[PDB]
């Protein structure tokens, strides 16, 4: 079954009412653990279940195997259970041997209803919903936000229609139309931090830390699915306006704490660098000028020359910057930017600043909370890995509090640090001309680079993959194309295959702009692994990123072009 | 006027800062008055993030804003210590971008500037006038001038007949500050091409004074004036903050400067129980093998202890270490790196010194017509370490002014009137050639080494390094090098430079060990023996060019001491008397039975 | 042994703090206990809390007042010494009289680092200002302790209106000092 | 003579107060701690009572947490006796040695006290002789010996520094002063000094002078 979107302070309720005593807890939350969304979801719920004094437990969960395990492990007492960030796109009744019968407690006649010692909620934001979890489970309870009854009537009748059974080709038809459903690929369609935010406004517990994690969670989102955040930038900003106080008036104080609607920048850490750095290590400034070679250096160097700004002057940091060049900067661009076509660098972003500290957009918080997970500090080595990981999700954790600023601080140094590795190997992957274009995909496979270990992490590789898709791909006039990257661990000997899908360019409203991209590498991948023989591993969550070992690659990517299914 | 609405201001801001509940420029303040500490040093940040405006103001003309804040700052304090004290000092830090020392220009005069360099020398503090009470000689009118140290104030040319210039001072009622004069080089790496390194005139007031010594790197943050000796003006530096990478206040006083999380962190530190193995992979990790001598080069940095025995005999308490061996040793950069790593430390070249160099230089004052006394390589590097390379193409002459450095650690001087003996209490690294380049077998030692045997006996460890063809240590060396061109452990097997000069300096200034009673028999015993087996190497034809004297019985005396002091460990035991015999095993006597 | 060498002879912090939150405190209920299950306490009186009645003043125990304000069922009405203005007259007489402490309760610099910490939105003044005046309050009694300091002696010593966690700071040093005073002057006898 | 619960509270706070700050080993209230004790049998099992059988879910918290409040003051006040019995194990024998004193450790100690003390006696002294008595003569194999050069027995600093509270009774021994303010007047016999406590004052006194007050609790140690 599915809460719609009215339901969410039923379901608050039930769990409540049913994971709530004092003498023993209840409660246990599993977390993807490399997720920003995921994190600022849990951050929140920790948060409410902490005001009604519930106990708790946090997980975070690397990988279906570990959720496997985990859920094993789980005692007799646990009554509700959340899987956030994860869980929508698998049968969790068959991936988790989950068999109602040894689940319930008690059972009437009369109610024809059955009473279960354990409970399931489900916050994935991915598509498309599997049906067996919305339309068949009891068991498993998953929070939509519409989407079943918006669009999905028809594979609900024909789903019915299938379980309630000349008779032959009505079920052709009908497994036909579920086949049609199924064979379409993965994309992200909503915010889980806006789900839970809906959820603390219907019970009113929202107030202005909860609206901030909410525009994190939701702001995560803009890299890759810009879509989703231009549909839900509007209530943010109707949501700040409302909770901001009418009066500004007063003068700041130790404890004021602000949080507007100011113009904000495709800019990389304009606020915590420079302004020259904030040009040069942004994926658009450099996908707009090249700033891989020297020709992108000089019209750069033209640029802030036309602007007026002093080289010296722009190497400044941005606190000890001239003011005069500061408060000018608004026009300044507003009159230099559209001549060398960076007028997609104006934006609205949100800022929050605490009395006497320095201001900090949303964008930036989820640079450093990023760059924390992801550098923050065979089977052995591999679990070794991901328990790192683990741990890095906690100084994560930890950087969403006020009180614990250097680890904020860390986090932004060590962003710094990562982009800077990261448009590095994109300098040397651009170089050499490592990116092959074949007809139904493109390829660029890492093999001997400087930097290699960096790229162990999902997060990095991603990271990597988004700097090459909008640098000289988004770019070009050339035909949209998946990208495949691919990187390699000597201590390990295996790959690490990452799908991304193709990105319209940045800023340009169209009805094909409009339509999104689907992600169908998760379907190839996986009749091909079925297919044939390599031991790949599937086990991450984003189903685009595979494990392969070091042999297999080639007639992987052989079997890749002939199955045109990309 | 407005003099009065920025004093306000910048009190307000002192009454007001807070970050989460400590007012923190209060409580400094307030622990600063507690201990006679009349400053402040306030973070430039935290000006930016509590107003704007107030920051706007300071940067346009500090050298009008800045006594209104130590105006208000001495408001503030007494109105914090005293119920109802000088003027206070204001210190400023700051983390904007540093400007090369030759790119200060026209364009940065009268403006906060941050940059580094390296002190080369410093001068006698002088005496400032702050209070001064006057007199009129004719009517005898009582005034008093109150003076600030910035300079954009003279005795009046009018009295209040009476002449020109009518004041006089009266001294026993008048108060005076303190003054010091720096002399600041360009960092070596920041130098343009082919340019001399360039000199910069600064001065420091009260608090500031004293804090920095010769040939220690510094970052200063100050104002870049202006002073007229006639269309020109002198630059000079005003030195509002130093910030540097060695505590000064703890080298030159038996004082020692280290916070409580400092002294529990090289605790902690001292009891790994493999301490010995992290130092000596933390010398030249870039460097393939070579163990034995940077266990030497351990030995030599961590130095022994002295002793100052009640008929006022004193005994040497460094170590000094020579590399004889064949081109490609890597010798030299073990010589850059120990310079790099060593609290204090001068890189000489043997061919490029002299004998004024290296010591101490009588030098005439071109004004005062008086002869001064400079000071050279083993008196900047006292306390340290000095390392002179190609120590085989010094002259003769040159070289015989070491001795007395070396062995008794002072300089005694005795030209143009000046007699003194100053002193030099460092440890020698020095690095060499054989006489033909390489140390050929068919020929006797004696032939290979043109060192006389007075200048050997000093040193306390002589390495010699032949270059063996190997086809596995060639291959390994090869690719060592070549993963190193192409290309952090970190995890306990290393610790990175600065932790480890700060954790010098503190066993320096802890530990000074001593030998137990077996520690000195066993050693008895193996003096004994290593005499009686150089007395049976000899040969009729020749005499042992390395020699073994009472010199090699101190010095490894002081290099298990040093063993002992690495551990912080009060006592020296016969595990440590074991790894010295082996070191002086490993390389004076390798080097002598050759 | 039994008792650490730290809390020998003093009271650490945590443990002023305990001593504090046992003192009575006034609250606003927001929830309607009192009838028209049963509160059964052993260390204090139960009464009040079984008759309590929605925004009525009531007194109450502080840790008590503390747990119930966690879960928002309570408003602390703030003690009427924590005002701006009566801080403000304590500073003045404290001006006025460079030998004497003022009246100030014993527990007031506990009280009011818990209510800041605690209790935030029930102050009907600006936080900071509070928080100010306290300081200023503070640095008063610290430079008249400082004076005070100088007369230490083999024979007794009056502090009177000291606060609770000022004695719990200097009982070290003023103890120490003045046992030693006492050994040298039973030594000369 | 029992009044109410919260009297009997008070009452250990004020002990735990005196123990913490007075130099001696101050008597044991036997019959407060046996109340406070099956006291807090009895709640404990109606706690469970409760909990076994959510407007109930706040006084359960706070039943719990007041228990746990007064299970820590017990607590730190029988480990701080412990501590003090561990620093006065030879002053206590001496006590107990001697007939004429009046104190007797049954009075001064609980059952409990008096077992650990035997026992840590007997457990020190063992090892001590084991170890380094067996070794010295007749005359040096007492571990307990007042009339040699250093006396081995550790009294309690009688005339310790302490803070006090005037509090007055809760009075032939009150009076006046000039000011027209009660007042408790005390001698230094070292001194031949005359004071004059204040009711409601706070006071830095010998331990020994006002060792009468606060046994009366006429005054309690801050
Ligand atoms: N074991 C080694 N590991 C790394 N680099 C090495 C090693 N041995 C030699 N080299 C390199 O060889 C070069 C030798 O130059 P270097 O000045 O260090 O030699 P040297 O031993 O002082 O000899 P010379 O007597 O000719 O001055 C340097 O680049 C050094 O880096
Ligand atoms: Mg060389
Ligand atoms: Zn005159």
């Amino acid at each position: 079954m599915y809460y719609g979107i009215s339901q969410f302070s039923e379901a608050y309720n039930k769990i409540l009412r049913n994971s709530s005593s004092h003498s023993s807890c209840q409660l246990v939350i599993f977390v993807s653990c490399l997720n920003i969304d995921a994190l600022c979801a849990t951050k929140m719920l920790s948060l409410l279940f902490k005001k009604q004094l519930v106990q708790s437990q946090i997980v975070p969960i690397f990988g279906y195997s570990e959720l496997r395990r985990h859920y094993s492990q789980l005692d007799d007492n646990i009554n509700s259970l959340l899987l956030v960030g994860f869980g929508g796109v698998i049968d969790l009744e068959a991936f988790l041997e989950i068999d109602p019968q040894e689940y319930v407690i008690d059972t009437d006649e009369k109610s024809g209803e059955q009473s279960f010692r354990r409970d399931i909620y489900v916050l994935d934001a991915h598509r498309p919903w599997n049906l067996d979890n919305i339309f068949g489970s009891q068991i498993i309870q998953c929070f939509d936000d519409g989407t079943v009854d918006d669009t999905l009537g028809e594979q609900k009748e024909a789903y019915y229609k299938l379980l309630e059974l000349q008779r032959k080709k009505q079920i052709h038809e009908y497994e036909g139309v579920l086949e049609e459903y199924y064979s379409q690929g993965t994309t992200v369609v909503n915010s889980i931090s806006a789900q839970i935010y809906s959820l603390l406004s219907a019970i009113g517990e929202t107030n202005l830390s909860n609206l901030w994690l909410n525009i994190l969670g939701t702001t995560s989102l803009d890299i890759a699915y810009a879509q989703v955040y231009n549909r839900l930038y509007p209530l943010l900003q109707d949501e700040v306006k409302r909770l901001t106080p009418s009066s500004r008036n007063s003068v700041k104080t130790p404890d004021t704490l602000t949080l507007n609607i100011q113009p904000d920048y495709y800019l990389f850490l304009l606020r915590h660098s420079s302004l020259y750095d904030s040009f040069y290590y942004s994926n658009y400034v450099n996908a707009k000028l090249s700033l891989w070679n020297e020709n992108g250096k000089k019209r750069l160097h033209k640029m802030f020359a036309r602007m007026g700004i002093p080289l010296s002057t722009a190497q400044e940091t941005w606190l000890y910057m001239d003011h005069s060049i500061k408060r000018e900067l608004g026009i300044i661009f507003d009159k230099n930017l559209d001549r060398y076509g960076l007028q997609d660098i104006i934006r609205d972003g949100f800022v929050r600043t605490l009395g006497y500290r320095g201001s900090i957009s949303a964008s930036e918080f989820v640079e450093a909370l990023t760059a924390l997970l992801e550098v923050g500090n065979s089977a052995q080595k591999l679990t070794n890995l991901r328990k790192r990981w683990v741990s890095n999700f906690w100084l994560s954790w930890d950087a969403l509090d006020d009180r614990k600023v250097e680890l904020l601080n860390r986090g932004i140094q060590l962003a710094q640090d990562l982009q800077r590795a990261i448009f590095n190997t994109g300098v040397a992957i651009l170089e050499k001309k490592l990116i092959k274009h074949l007809r139904i995909y493109r390829l660029c496979v890492l093999q001997d680079g400087p930097d290699l270990d960096l790229y162990r992490n999902p997060l990095t590789l991603l990271r990597l993959g988004n700097w090459l898709i909008e640098c000289c791909a988004e770019s070009e006039d050339k035909q949209l194309l998946p990208m495949v990257l691919a990187s390699i661990d000597e201590n390990t000997d295996t790959y690490l295959v990452a799908g991304l899908t193709p990105r319209y360019p940045r800023g340009l409203d169209t009805i094909h702009t409009k339509k999104p991209i689907l992600n169908n590498f998760s379907m190839a991948f996986q009749q091909i692994t079925a297919e044939t023989d390599a031991k790949v591993r599937i086990d991450n969550f984003e189903s685009s990123i595979i494990e392969i070992r070091r042999e297999d690659l080639s007639p992987f990517l052989e079997k890749l072009t002939l199955s045109g299914l990309l | 006027d407005d003099n009065t609405e920025i004093i306000k201001s910048f009190k307000n801001f002192i009454l007001e800062f807070r970050l989460d509940s400590q007012f923190i420029y209060r409580d400094q303040l307030r622990n600063n008055i507690l201990v006679k500490n009349y400053s402040l040093t306030v973070n430039m940040e935290h000006l930016i993030g509590y107003n704007e405006d107030i920051y706007k103001k300071l940067s346009d003309e500090p050298s009008d804003i800045i006594p209104l804040f130590e105006t208000a700052i001495t408001q503030v304090a007494k109105r914090i210590s005293i119920l109802s004290l000088p003027t206070f000092q204001l210190i400023l830090n700051s983390n904007a971008n540093q400007i090369p020392l030759r790119d200060l220009d026209s364009e940065h005069v009268s403006k906060i500037v941050r940059l580094s360099g390296i002190i080369i020398s410093t001068s006698v503090l002088s005496s400032r006038a702050t209070y001064l009470s006057i007199m009129c000689r004719n009517c005898r009118h009582t005034t008093s001038i109150t003076i600030n140290n910035f300079n954009s104030v003279s005795l009046p040319r009018s009295c209040l007949n009476c002449g020109p210039d009518p004041y006089i001072i009266i001294h026993e009622s008048s108060k005076f500050i303190d003054q010091q004069f720096l002399k600041l080089q360009e960092i070596p790496e920041l130098v343009p091409v082919g340019e001399m390194p360039r000199n910069l005139t600064m001065t420091c007031d009260r608090y500031l004074t004293n804090k920095v010594i010769p040939g220690t790197r510094v970052t200063i943050v100050g104002i870049y004036s202006i002073y007229n000796s006639v269309a020109i003006r002198t630059p000079y530096i005003k030195i509002l903050g130093i910030q540097s990478d060695v505590e000064t206040s703890s080298i030159w006083n038996s004082v020692t400067m280290f916070t409580e999380e400092e002294e529990e962190e090289f605790l902690q530190l001292s009891r790994n129980p493999k301490l010995y193995e992290i130092l000596t992979n933390s010398i030249a990790p870039s460097i393939f093998g070579n163990e034995d001598i940077k266990k030497a080069i351990v030995c030599l940095l961590m130095g022994g202890s002295k002793k100052i025995l009640p008929d006022g005999m004193r005994l040497r308490g460094d170590i000094n270490v020579l590399l004889l061996g064949d081109p490609g040793t890597a010798k030299s950069q073990l010589l850059k790196f120990v310079e790099k790593v060593s609290p204090i430390a001068v890189y000489t070249s043997g061919k490029g010194s002299s004998a004024a160099g290296l010591t101490a230089s009588v030098q005439r004052d071109p004004m005062t017509r008086e002869f001064y006394l400079e000071g050279g390589a083993m008196v900047l590097a006292d306390g340290g370490v000095v390392c002179i390379d190609e120590f085989d193409k010094m002259r003769d002459e040159d070289r015989v002014a070491i001795h007395e450095a070396m062995e008794q650690q002072t300089i005694s001087i005795a030209k143009a009137g000046i007699t003194t003996v100053l002193n030099s209490r460092t440890s020698v690294l020095a690095a060499a050639n054989p006489i033909y380049g390489r140390y050929d077998d068919l020929k006797s030692p004696g032939d290979n080494i043109d060192f006389q045997t007075t200048i050997l006996s000093r040193f306390d460890m002589i390495f010699i390094v032949k270059d063996d063809h190997n086809e596995e240590r060639d291959i390994s060396i090869a690719n060592h090098v070549i993963n190193i061109h192409t290309g952090q452990e970190e995890n306990g097997s290393e610790i990175s430079i600065e932790k480890m000069k700060r954790y010098i300096t503190y066993c320096r200034l802890k530990c000074a060990p001593r030998l137990s009673p077996q520690a000195a028999e066993k050693l008895s015993s193996n003096f004994v023996t290593i005499r009686k087996q150089l007395l049976i190497n000899e040969e009729s034809t020749e005499r042992s060019s390395i020699p073994i004297t009472i010199r090699q019985l101190e010095a490894i005396i002081r290099i298990t001491e040093s063993l002992a002091k690495l551990e912080l460990s009060p006592i020296a035991q016969e595990r440590h008397v074991d790894e010295a015999i082996r070191l002086f095993q490993a390389s004076t006597m390798d080097a002598a039975s050759q | 042994m039994s008792l650490p060498a730290h809390l020998q002879q003093t009271f650490s912090p945590e443990e002023i703090q305990f001593i504090v939150e046992n003192e009575p405190i006034k609250i606003f209920p927001r929830i309607t206990t009192r009838q028209k299950t049963r509160w059964q306490l052993i260390t204090t009186d139960d009464k009040a809390l079984n008759n309590m009645v929605a925004m009525r003043s009531t007194e109450v125990v502080l840790w008590i007042a503390l747990l119930l304000k966690q879960q928002s069922k309570c408003s602390i009405v703030a003690p009427q010494w924590l005002t701006t203005k009566e801080l403000d007259r304590k500073i003045q007489y404290e001006k006025t009289h460079p030998d004497r402490f003022s009246e100030l309760p014993w527990n007031w610099l506990v009280l009011a680092r818990i209510l800041f910490n605690k209790a935030k939105d029930d102050f009907h003044d600006p936080i900071h200002e509070l928080r100010g005046k306290i300081q200023d309050l503070r640095e008063i009694r610290q430079i008249k302790v400082l004076k005070g300091l100088k007369y230490l002696n083999e024979s007794h010593l009056q502090l009177d209106n000291l606060s609770l966690l000022e004695i719990n700071e200097l009982r070290p040093f003023i103890t120490e000092i003045m046992d030693k005073l006492r050994e040298i002057h039973t030594a000369s006898l | 003579i029992y009044v109410s619960p919260q009297q009997d509270f008070s009452d250990l706070m004020k002990s735990w107060k005196n123990e913490r700050c007075s130099p001696e080993l101050l008597p044991y209230p036997h019959q407060l701690m046996k109340r406070l004790l099956n006291r807090i049998s009895m709640q404990s099992q109606l706690i469970e009572n409760i909990s076994m059988g959510n407007e109930s879910k706040l006084p359960l918290l706070c039943m719990e947490t007041e228990l746990e409040r007064l299970k820590f003051v017990i607590r730190s006040y029988i480990r701080c006796r412990l501590s003090k019995i561990d620093k006065f194990s030879l002053y206590l024998r001496q006590l107990n040695e001697d007939e004429n004193s009046l104190i007797s450790l049954t009075d001064l100690l609980s059952k409990d006290e008096i077992k650990y003390h035997d026992t840590h006696s007997l457990i020190w002294l063992k090892l001590v002789n084991d170890s380094i008595l067996k070794y010295m003569p007749e005359e040096l194999q007492a571990i307990n010996d007042t009339e040699g050069s250093v006396n081995m027995i550790d009294e309690p600093d009688w005339n310790k520094f302490v803070f006090i509270h005037v509090n007055g009774p809760p009075d032939p021994l009150l009076q006046e002063n000039e000011f027209g303010k009660p007042c408790y007047t005390v001698t230094i016999p070292d001194l031949k000094e005359e004071v004059e406590l204040t009711i409601g004052s706070i006071y830095v006194m010998r331990y020994e002078v006002i060792r009468d007050l606060l046994r009366d609790d006429k005054v309690a140690l801050i």
